[PDB]
């Protein structure tokens, strides 16, 4: 496995954008509008 | 191929009616959830310079089509196992008992199949397939291609799935039913009959990625 | 470094004085627009957890401190970059370039751009930074910590600027010029020569807040 590298491929799971900002409304952050 | 030359068919009416340029376009109309796929490609891992190309399928089993045009597919029961030779004969078995000739290709989807558990996002996870109760058998991936724009899958089933690369959007195109699905990139599952698309329009993204789809279709005929 | 040492020097002689306990205080008079930053913070979000934590500079450029203690910058332009390793040296590159052993850290990078643009408002937007010069060498975050009532941010050009959670006021200190500037609760800002403020005093607001970055600056120095 570990030479196992595949030069291409469908999106990668840190890719999921959908999921990134989910947890940024989760975190800690500036401030927002109001 | 039959199912190829109704798809063909089906995708020249809809395009030749031009389904966006229309007054009111009522692309809800054509929606039929009755219509949604039992099989999609969840993931896909082209290693083709040097094993081929692996995917996994909504039901989380997998597959791989090798370089030398044999398909091998583990039954998401992660023990069965189905082997397809070039010419299409089909034969049965499991990793328990296997035969000794076939472990190395047994081996290799392993990795196919962890690479894809470990680093990819499985896509149609929200969307939930058509259920003939595991009945539906499993198909295999006969062929593939990648362009500039998309990969293309053309599933034994007659299926066939496009994956855009740049906005993730997806079609998954059924000429059983003379149907189509697409997944916007929202992530957005919807199921429509090509025939209530040409009767009733559609938005520009859908139509020109159906226009996109009758040039891969004749792609697939011509090869 | 050295800079943190003068900024507490700084601290230590303005508190010292007790600025706020005079018989008359005249803070307009050790207000010196001259001292204006050119960079501060304007944006942030704590992922930390699972990648670190991405900012915005006042210039809408974006930058992360990743926790394997890695920096990636995308200037103004949108296309190129910056990226510091932990040794520290400063290697600069482009999205366009495609670079592959930093295309996730890129990916993750837009995400907190794109995050942070629709979501989180931009302090200091009612400041025109000081310099006609946009050629300002482009700070980064050197390192950072959170209290129960503030976030302390340290850039590498020696400036610490403080973020109280409760009522949004902001102190930037820059000891380059033993100045602060101060944003108050309605976006107000302004600048002072921390040692005017000696000469003719401050509001319990600025002073407290100014014995505040005192401990704040001492902790960055035992790290």
């Amino acid at each position: 496995y570990e030479t196992f590298d595949p030069p291409l491929h469908s999106t990668a799971i840190y890719a999921d954008e959908e999921e990134f900002s989910k947890h940024c409304g989760l975190s800690l952050s500036s401030t927002p509008p109001g | 191929d039959c199912h190829l030359s109704d798809m063909l068919q089906q995708l020249h009416s809809v395009n030749a009616s031009k389904p966006s340029e229309r007054g009111l376009v009522r692309q809800e109309e054509a929606e039929d959830p009755a219509c949604i796929p039992i099989f999609w490609v969840s993931k896909w891992v082209d290693y083709s310079d040097k094993y081929g190309l692996g995917y996994q399928l909504c039901d989380n089993s997998v597959g791989v089509l090798f370089n030398d045009s044999t398909r091998l597919i583990l039954y998401n029961d992660g023990d069965s196992l189905q082997y397809i030779e070039r010419d299409g004969t089909e034969s049965y078995l499991t990793v328990s008992s296997h035969p000794n000739s076939l472990m190395k290709k047994i081996t290799l989807l392993k990795y196919f199949r962890n690479y894809m558990s470990e680093h990819l996002l499985k896509a149609g996870a929200n969307i939930t397939p058509r259920e003939g109760d595991e009945l539906a058998r499993l198909p295999y991936l006969r062929t593939w291609f990648r362009t500039r724009s998309a990969i293309i899958l053309h599933l034994s089933n007659g299926s066939v799935q496009i994956n855009f690369f740049q906005d993730h959007t997806k079609l998954i195109l059924c000429p059983l039913m003379a149907a189509v699905t697409y997944i916007d990139e929202k992530r957005d599952f919807r199921t429509y009959r090509l025939s209530l698309l040409e009767e009733y329009g559609c938005c520009k993204e859908l139509a020109s990625r159906l226009r996109y789809a009758r040039t891969m279709v004749d792609k697939l005929l011509s090869s």
